[PDB]
């Protein structure tokens, strides 16, 4: 899921895990002993909350994501480090 | 020998101790004479007149040693001694000194309930560091993984498995009725005393056991729903979490206008590590991201 | 300190009928346990004088219960703190018990509480409080002020 | 003195009961009220012996033991509302005397 | 690196045997960094072949000793060591 | 350095002030002596009084001469340094000199040192050796403590106390008001304080329950 959701709904968990409403404590509790992630529930409205994780390759080759977030970081603070030369031009002096 | 003793006889032996210690030379025959007044005060149902002469037991050492199995033999008798009045850390060295006469035994019926009096113990103990290593010294033995109770017991030390507290009952309570082998059952289950709190104790550890893993696992939480998944009821949570709070040892909060409780950190003071984390830990593993893709680079630029 | 020889038994002469038993209290059996005077709250008993006969209760029978228990049985003939720098007396007071108390069941031992080479005179010219102030530092760090840890003094003698 | 051992065994001392009387009945039950603690025993054994109450001007002793107990009453019950607390977690965790045995708390 | 690296590699085990090599440049003018350290371990693959030793990378770091930059910082001349505020770590930010 | 240095960095003498057999004629003085007026300096200046030199106490040996001077060390305030008169006198016929030479650069070295020297003995030493009985020896050492007993500053914060029954190897100068003034002498028991020690031994063994112990007061 494609971030930017991470505390979220639990019906997707009892959808997609094939389990009930019911049974998704056991789910994440006992996930969080096996070691895959290691976030600490918001277990008050069943809010997931996560770590670490382990990947399966992202868009195909992965382009997607490298390009839109990895060059756009590099753009991002590569062109913004060249703000920061730029209000910083001559305060090396 | 009379009438087979009382209190008044036990008065005439224990100012009989105090002399008999120290005129001739001995080893054995006060030790196997020694039992007989313990046998008694624990008979005179005080058991703080047997940790009087159990602090009269104590002051004689070197007590290893003696030829021919004879006081490893007499570490039946020193157990069945200090059995009642020995707490649950005693129970540790008690039920590891209960090892050394089926040490060379090889005994599958008295081994046998040596290997189950020294598996139903560790529960018992409290929540320390010699529970940490003492599951790992009960690993090791070689026939005690037979019993399928062992591995519901190693079952129960990590995470001990969130589950219903009455299928644990089913399969340790069949064990009163399991084999010829009784008396750890007796010891630890089938007693109208001390082993009644000691399935108390079991209560005890298996809420505290929630605590003590979901005092980790918890962001926030409602009351109630807290209350039935800790193998107990509702409003029975009062005393069975005042208890946990006079356990003093955890920090935590609760609200009960809203149920929604929380075992947490004192309530984020200092700000620094979120920046610190993902700047120095993750951004420092990212700048040598640098240093180590390059050699990954190196790496494929083997073969390119 | 380690060149102390021991007895080839309990008897090495006779006559022990306080010796065993007293002496076994006044060691070893508040070594075993201090509780018992922790009813009371005191250090182990204070250490006796075996005075009378120069040769009988002086230094022969005083290692009987010593060469059974062997814990830390020291020499000080107490020559050896009458020094050259006199404020040196002092230090190897410090010297005997900041060694001593390793054992730790200690046995603070003194044949001869005052020795040196010859005779001795009264309460006039040189004869004086350097016996006095010594003592009174030794009992210093043997009880009173300063100790640890189920210390046994012994005090054998009859000559000062 | 906080020492109710020897209040009780010097009532039961022999010229105590040589000269015992009433005076020593207060002292008794305040004695044994503070050698439980129970504040409720120590009000109400406090209340029914008031003729003999006055003749101690230092109540405040009394009052302070009251209130030098229930600082760290309301320490181990200040502690103990972060596990599952009830009806107004100000008002009536203490010990539920009639409902407002307050204005001591808050005037502390 | 090249084909004879591992050879030159079976000969520097049997000197040392956790040996390392130094891939070095004659003109940094660099982020930079100095030159290289290896490791030659055997992981040999996925793959099933006979031996393969291929170079695993060491990071490389760089300590100090005393006396040893007497007349060269004293030739330089341009040493600036108090002064991070201004320049010091704008050189890193680029960086 | 002083005996070891500056109250012997660890050693409460562990003698409860509470400990003291209600010795509300040694316990107070001491403590104005002494415990007060580190405290309470402005009362002193607010009358202009010049507090006084040192207590001079003495009496029978076991009324509470050593164990109240041992209780201050326990309940001290000020830089204490525990001093036995001759434990390191090094026959230096006027080491008390190098004593008091200690005493004022250490008592400004530190924070002003309360000093007691126990075992008043310093004056004689063990290598006396001069053309009397050492008759000039110990008068010209108690001379010699005399000339360094009358300039202090008045205002070196230096509390000075002795404590033995033996004014005879003492110059009767040193009673002359101005230097030992405070005049203290113990009881040797008394009635009521064998019911208040009689109460403070028992606070550590058991007592078996009706042995009483007013019988032995």
């Amino acid at each position: 899921r494609p971030a930017n959701h991470r505390q979220l709904t639990f019906e997707e968990i009892a959808k997609s895990a094939k389990i009930t409403v019911n049974e998704v404590e056991l789910l994440v509790m006992k996930a969080l002993s096996v070691g895959l992630v290691k976030g600490s529930i918001d277990e008050v409205d069943k809010r997931v909350h996560m770590t670490w994780v382990q990947p399966r390759v992202l868009d195909l080759q992965q382009i997607k994501g490298m390009k839109d977030r990895l060059e756009f970081w590099c753009t991002d603070v590569k062109s913004m480090e060249m703000l920061v030369e730029h209000q910083a031009h001559d305060i090396l002096t | 020998k009379e009438q087979n003793g009382d209190v008044k006889e036990a008065a005439s032996i224990l100012q009989e101790l105090q002399v008999e210690t120290y005129g001739s030379m001995e080893k054995k025959e006060r030790v196997e004479f020694i039992l007989e007044q313990m046998r008694l005060c624990l008979a005179v149902k005080d058991y703080i007149r047997t940790q009087i002469i159990s602090k009269k037991i104590n002051t004689k050492f070197f007590q290893e040693e003696n030829t021919e199995k004879l006081k490893l033999k007499y570490y039946n008798l020193m157990i069945q001694l200090d059995q009642h009045e020995g707490s649950y850390l005693s129970i540790c060295k008690h039920y590891r000194a209960i090892y050394d006469t089926p040490c060379i035994q090889a005994e599958s019926e008295k081994w046998q309930q040596a290997l189950k009096s020294v598996v139903l113990y560790v529960i018992l103990a409290p929540f320390d560091n010699e529970q940490s290593d003492l599951v790992h010294r009960i690993s090791g033995d070689k026939k005690l993984e037979e019993i399928p109770k062992y591995k519901d017991l190693l079952k129960l030390f990590t995470t001990m498995e969130l589950m219903r507290w009455s299928t644990l009952v089913e399969d340790y309570g069949m064990e009163l009725r399991k084999g010829s082998l009784e008396s750890p059952a007796t010891d630890v289950f089938g007693s109208t005393e001390e082993g009644e709190k000691r399935w108390k104790d079991l209560k005890n550890r298996v809420v505290e056991h929630n605590i003590r893993i979901m005092a980790k696992y918890y962001t926030r939480i409602t009351m109630k729903r807290m209350a039935q998944l800790l193998d107990l009821s509702v409003d029975e949570s009062e005393a069975f979490l005042s208890n946990l709070v006079v356990n003093k040892t955890i920090f935590a909060k609760v609200d009960r206008l809203a149920g929604i409780i929380n075992f947490q950190r004192p309530k984020d003071p200092n700000n620094l590590l979120n920046d610190w984390s993902q700047k120095l830990n993750s951004l420092m593993s990212l700048v040598n991201k640098t240093t180590h893709l390059i050699a990954k680079e190196e790496m494929i630029h083997n073969l390119q | 300190s380690h060149e102390d020889p021991g007895n080839v038994s309990y008897s090495e002469i006779g006559g022990l009928s306080e010796q065993i038993r007293e002496l076994r209290e006044v060691i070893e059996l508040p070594l075993t346990n201090p509780e018992l005077f922790q009813r009371v709250g005191i250090i182990p008993p204070k250490g006796c004088l075996l005075y009378g006969p120069p040769g009988t209760g002086k230094t022969l029978l005083a290692r009987a219960v010593a060469s059974q228990l062997d814990c830390n049985f020291l020499k000080v003939v107490s020559s050896s703190i009458v020094d050259k720098y006199i404020g040196e007396s002092a230090r190897l007071i410090r010297e005997m018990f900041n060694y001593a108390r390793d054992h730790q069941p200690c046995i603070i031992f003194m044949d001869e509480i005052d020795a040196i080479g010859g005779r001795r005179f009264s309460e006039g010219t040189s004869a004086d409080r350097e016996i006095q102030r010594t003592l009174m530092e030794l009992l210093n760090q043997m009880d009173g002020f300063d100790t640890l840890h189920r210390v046994k003094m012994i005090m054998a003698t009859n000559r000062p | 003195l906080n020492t109710p051992e020897d209040v009780q065994a010097l009532v039961s001392g022999k010229l105590a009961l040589r000269y015992a009387g009433r005076q020593t009945e207060a002292l008794k039950c305040v004695a044994q009220a503070s050698k439980n603690r129970s504040l409720a025993d120590f009000e109400k054994a406090l209340t029914d012996y008031r003729a003999e109450l006055r003749d101690d001007p230092i109540i405040s002793t009394h009052l302070a033991k009251l209130y030098d107990n229930l600082l760290e009453q309301n320490l181990i019950r200040v502690i103990e509302p972060f596990s599952r607390v009830q009806i107004e977690h100000i008002s009536s965790l203490i010990k539920l005397s009639k409902a407002d045995v307050e204005r001591k708390l808050s005037q502390m | 690196l090249h084909k004879n690296d591992i050879a030159i590699n079976e000969l520097m085990k049997r000197y040392c045997p956790n040996s390392v090599l130094v891939i070095i440049d004659v003109k940094p003018k660099d982020l930079g960094l100095p030159t290289e350290a290896y490791i030659s371990v055997e992981e040999v693959h996925d793959d099933g072949t006979p031996t393969s030793k291929t170079f695993e990378h060491v990071t490389s770091e760089i300590g100090a000793e005393e006396a040893e930059e007497v007349g060269v910082e004293h030739l330089l001349r341009d040493i600036k060591d108090t002064t991070v505020g201004t320049l010091s770590q704008r050189i890193t930010n680029q960086v | 350095d002083s005996s070891i240095m500056m109250l012997t960095s660890d050693q409460k003498p562990d003698v409860m002030y509470a400990d003291i057999g209600g010795m509300d004629i040694q316990k107070q003085e001491v403590r104005e002596a002494v415990e007060l007026p580190l405290t309470h300096f402005e009362l002193y200046k607010q009358i202009g009084i010049d507090p006084p030199r040192g207590v001079l106490m003495y009496g029978p040996p076991g009324c509470g001469k050593t164990m109240l001077a041992k209780a201050v060390a326990h309940h001290t305030t000020a830089a204490f340094i525990r001093v036995v008169g001759s434990e390191f006198v090094q026959k230096y016929l006027g080491e008390g000199p190098r004593m008091v030479r200690d005493v004022f650069r250490l008592a400004k070295e530190n924070a002003p040192a309360i000093i007691f020297i126990d075992e008043i003995d310093a004056i004689a030493t063990k290598r006396f050796d001069a053309q009397t009985g050492a008759d000039r020896e110990v008068q010209r050492i108690l001379l010699e403590l005399l000339n360094q007993m009358d300039g202090f500053d008045q205002n070196v914060n230096v509390k000075v106390i002795m404590a033995t029954n033996r004014a005879d190897t003492l110059d009767p100068a040193l009673l002359r008001p101005g230097r030992l003034d405070r005049k203290i002498e113990f009881p040797l028991p008394d009635r009521r304080q064998k019911r208040l020690i009689f109460s403070t031994i028992t606070s550590k063994m058991n007592l078996s329950e009706e042995v009483d112990l007013e019988d032995y007061v």
